[PDB]
């Protein structure tokens, strides 16, 4: 029963199965980039206020 | 070389040609040094009769 | 020492082995990568269950 | 080890919050998707008082 | 004939009985002459192996021998998820030195 | 091709414009041969009889009446079709296009089934015109006939109930591995029943006075079962044969008229023809030129005549 | 023609083969095809202008 | 048929109430779940003796 | 809307070849596997 | 269809260079709209 | 028409190049219709398929399922067949090679197997590179469904013994099918797989449909109308073999498809469809073996 | 080792689907294949009831 997984747990008798365990993590890179010539064709349109 | 179908007529075109090897001795050998990947796994399969 | 990640616990059995782990697997046990399918219309879930 | 030379610890004590709540008991969807394409009879000795 | 020896290794006949002779049971079950196997599309490695009848002097002339092993078209095929022995359409040239 | 059209009757939604073009090489069950023909006859409203729309076992009922064709080019007035029973004649070898998830083989002959597949349903919607279309699915013919005999024998036990609810679903299918579940939603009784009668009526002539003998040969089969390995695999497990096993009665009037002759020829006449007058003909044969040996999930393949 | 180093000592006199040695020439298709559309036939004839 | 470590799944008898009968009446089959009470009620496959 | 053409000449020994690369130029995009 | 269609019949009108070759069809996914060359079409004439 | 082109292999010697100058009008099947093709294609060393040599269901497996051709001219380097199965309708007219029956002026003639004549007759074999071509044989639409029953009948009595089913009358001709002194002992381990299959599939069906009837009617058109048609004919077989014979419904099902699988099987396997017409030109409308015949495409 | 750090196990087992089939029964082309010209008769004491 989930209460006996209390004491089980909370003093320390393994459970009769395992687990295992999923974190997330995150990092923050640095990124070269190369390109072609021709990569992009660019449009410049009109300005308005 | 024709030979008509359904849609539209449809040229097919080949050349006939052959060679020979033209030395009295062994020429043109190859070696084999890098390999890319197996194609298999290397195996773990029951063989079923 | 920054953002906490937060781990989560799934039921697994202990004699589940160690070479199943020290490899980059799934948690899961099986894999489920649409990406290993063949295009079959049916290799979607039923890979998975 | 974290983000340092430190080293932590995920004793299974850390397992209270997961599992402990009452919702691991909660399999009424379970067998309500398994009772349907029903299964044929299973000679049974032991599952009947 | 294993009153003789194996050049292999030379101090005896065989390495194992149940391997060489004839109806040595790789003799019943891996030789395609009897082929109780072989109604299955499976590729059997070891077909190249206990076959009297490809081995049957196969050839023998040493110098154009070796010019073939780059040659001598696979007993498989990359093509199926488990290898399956060669349908005979899309040869592939093969190098092989087994 | 004795060219036969169906022009685009009235309006466009713009991209189902589109939605005609990616189906090139389809099948369209048009009830007739003609010059031109709208297009109500075309979809699956039509297919619906009257009232109710018919079973997977009743479209093949409804496919029995009606003619194939083969879309050849798309228009955005017209759609040119190809009246397949007859207008085969073409060395230009007119093509298909296979939807289905099985990779074929070269050679196969090719039948057309209904869209009875759990993910390829083949619904495209059409909503200027309001009409549905189910396109048939081309598949090889072996794999035909191992099909329609599992939805008639569904729809068997759609008669008697009796057994517990755990049933073999007749739901898996084998192709080299590939584990197929089809769809089992609605089995109407008629379209069940006058294919049932023929299975039966067919098996009824299919035996004769010369047959009988062949019966006492029946434990002469596991004598062959415990020597050898190509009868013993030929032997099923699930099988009444393995089951029945737990003579002359001699009426011999003539004896020569070859009566063990004659069993095997009326026998062949009906139980021989047991895929066939159950499911659609086969008249497409896979032939493609380059010597590709299979044709993938979605080309177009070659099509040759009768096979 | 190939060459004598003949030698001294009782061994037996080296011999000239000057063989005429043959090779045979194989045959091959190289075939290649196009196609060509229901329409243009009129065209590029003068039919249909 | 094993899906949870506090609880069983094994293919019984259709509708039967447990304190009854000598007999079940076999029907069609049923799937139903039951209860696991301990940490030994798991198989030995999924712990080792 | 009896000529010079660019190789690659690596000379080793006493000897020279025309050390030179396909599938760049004469087998890509063509559906061919590189022999 | 056409107005992607239309940039390829555009491209038979053509100023635009493209400048490396690899393989089209494994960027698929890339595209706004992809044709294909089969040695000919009959909708291009 | 558009004629294929099969290579010759390497160095083959004069008889083996006579050997292909008694073999221009055959039947040649082949795997793909790719315009150059080669001779490995062709011969009987390609029908292995188990690992084993083929049995005549192994040929005619393949011999259902692969495409002919026949060869009009023979050449140095090359064949040129013009083969059958492309091109429209009775056009491309092409010319055989008949064998011991007629091929009247129509009758719309057959491919299939050696082994129901003379075995090593038409088998055959190249000397050099060792390979063997076993040509069918063309026969037409009712004597080609005739005797290909007629062995398998003799293989019942071959297979557990104890009339004589050879005679078998032509329209003018008395056919000897026995070649008695070394082939009939090779007939029936060559039709030995084939045999098995024509029985299986009586005495599973047979066996089933007398425990399917009885458990249908009951389990109503088709109820009254089952022996309608059926009066003292499916009952009377009810009366005579279900006396005496010995005697479920979740394996009886399971076997209804499997039954039924093997009979879809045997269809495409028996009954010899026509794939090419005798209907000439200006002939004697009566063909004798070893006679062309002007040969035209489909049925 | 597979095609990866991959460790793989035969562990005997395997081997069922090769050796449990009745092929291995079928020696009778065996003893026709060895009883050709035939070897006389050895002391027949422990070959004989």
């Amino acid at each position: 029963s989930p209460v006996a997984l209390y004491h089980q747990l909370k003093t320390g008798l393994h459970p009769g199965f395992g687990f295992t365990v999923v974190r997330q993590d995150r990092f923050v890179t640095e990124n070269v980039l190369f390109s072609e010539r021709a990569s992009e064709a660019y449009f410049l349109g009109q300005l308005q206020v | 070389a024709r030979h008509e179908t359904g849609g539209g007529v449809n040229f097919t075109l080949t050349q006939p040609r052959g060679n020979v090897d033209l030395g009295v001795g062994y020429t043109a050998v190859a070696a084999t040094g890098t390999v890319r990947n197996p194609v298999t796994d290397m195996g773990n399969l029951p063989q079923n009769f | 020492h920054g953002q906490d990640a937060v781990c989560e616990f799934i039921a697994t059995p202990v004699a589940t082995d160690i070479n199943y782990f020290r490899r980059p697997c799934n948690p899961r046990g099986r894999a489920a990568g649409g990406v290993y399918a063949g295009d079959k219309e049916g290799d979607v879930i039923a890979l998975m269950y | 080890w974290g983000k340092d030379h430190q080293v932590l610890r995920l004793s299974m004590e850390n397992a209270v919050g997961t599992v402990c709540h009452p919702s691991l008991m909660n399999i009424d969807a379970a067998v309500g998707g398994v009772n349907h394409d029903p299964v044929e009879a299973a000679n049974p000795y032991g599952a009947y008082v | 004939d294993h009153g003789q020896s194996d050049p292999a290794r030379p101090f005896a006949a065989t390495a194992n009985p149940w391997a060489s002779q004839r109806f040595s049971y790789g003799d019943l079950l891996y030789n395609g002459a009897y082929h109780l196997n072989g109604a299955s599309p499976v590729l059997s490695p070891c077909f190249k192996f206990f076959t009297a009848a490809d081995i049957t002097a196969k050839h023998r002339c040493l110098e154009r021998l070796i010019v073939e092993t780059g040659s001598a078209v696979s007993t498989a095929t990359a093509a199926s998820d488990v290898q399956f022995k060669r349908p005979p359409g899309c040869r592939e040239l093969v190098e092989d030195p087994c | 091709c004795f060219e036969a059209d169906i022009a685009i009757p009235s309006g466009i939604s713009r991209p189902d414009a589109a939605a005609l073009q990616r189906c090139e090489g389809r099948v369209v069950f048009l009830p007739t041969i003609r010059r031109q023909l709208a297009l109500a006859d075309v979809a699956h409203e039509s297919f619906v009889s009257g009232g109710v729309s018919p079973d997977t076992l009743g479209l093949l009922l409804a496919y029995r009446r009606r003619f194939p064709a083969v879309i050849t080019r798309v228009l955005p007035t017209r759609i040119v079709a190809c009246p397949v029973d007859l207008g085969l004649t073409h060395a230009g070898t007119v093509n298909l296009r296979n939807t289905s998830p099985v990779d074929l083989c070269n050679g196969d002959p090719v039948s057309l089934v209904p869209p009875v597949f759990e993910g390829q349903a083949t619904d495209v919607r059409l909503e200027s015109l309001d009409l549905t279309l189910r396109f048939p699915v081309p598949l090889p013919t072996p794999l035909a006939r191992e099909i329609v005999a599992r939805l008639v024998a569904r729809g068997i036990r759609d008669l008697n109930p009796r057994t517990p609810g755990e049933l073999p679903d007749l739901n898996v299918l084998y192709y080299n591995g590939a584990r197929l579940s089809l769809v089992a939603d609605v089995q109407q009784l008629a379209s069940v029943n006058t294919e049932l009668r023929s299975l039966v009526l067919n098996m009824v002539y299919s035996i004769t006075e010369g047959t009988t003998l062949i019966l006492t040969l029946i434990p002469r089969l596991l004598a062959l079962s415990a020597q050898d390995g190509y009868v013993n695999a030929l032997l099923q497990m699930q099988s009444v044969t393995r089951e029945a096993a737990q003579a002359p009665m001699l009426m011999q009037d003539g004896e020569r008229r070859l009566p063990l002759y004659e069993a095997l020829v009326a026998w062949l006449a009906h139980a021989g023809q047991l895929g066939d007058i159950l499911a659609l003909a086969p008249a497409v044969r896979v032939c493609t030129f380059d010597g590709a040996a299979v044709v993938q999930s979605g080309d177009m393949a070659p099509v040759i005549r009768y096979p | 023609h190939q060459p004598l180093i003949a030698r001294d000592g009782p061994h037996p006199v080296e011999q000239p083969v000057h063989n005429y040695m043959t090779k045979v020439i194989d045959r091959r298709a190289l075939n290649a095809a196009f196609s060509l559309a229901t329409e243009a036939i009129a065209l590029l004839t003068g039919e249909a202008l | 048929l094993e899906l949870h470590p506090a609880f069983d799944f094994f293919a019984g008898v259709a509708d039967v109430e447990l304190p009854g009968g000598e007999v079940p009446p076999a029907g069609p089959g049923a799937i139903q779940a039951t209860w696991r009470v301990v940490n030994g009620n798991l198989p030995l496959a999924l712990c080792p003796v | 809307e009896t000529t010079r053409v660019r190789a690659d000449l690596v000379a080793i020994g006493d000897r020279l070849v025309f050390l030179e690369a396909l599938e760049k130029r004469i087998y890509a995009a063509t559906n061919v596997p590189y022999p | 269809r056409d107005p992607p269609g239309y940039r390829y019949a555009a491209a038979m009108v053509p100023t635009g260079s493209i400048l490396s070759t690899i393989e089209v069809a494994s960027h698929r996914r890339l595209f706004d709209f992809f044709a294909a060359v089969r040695s000919d079409e009959n909708s291009l004439y």
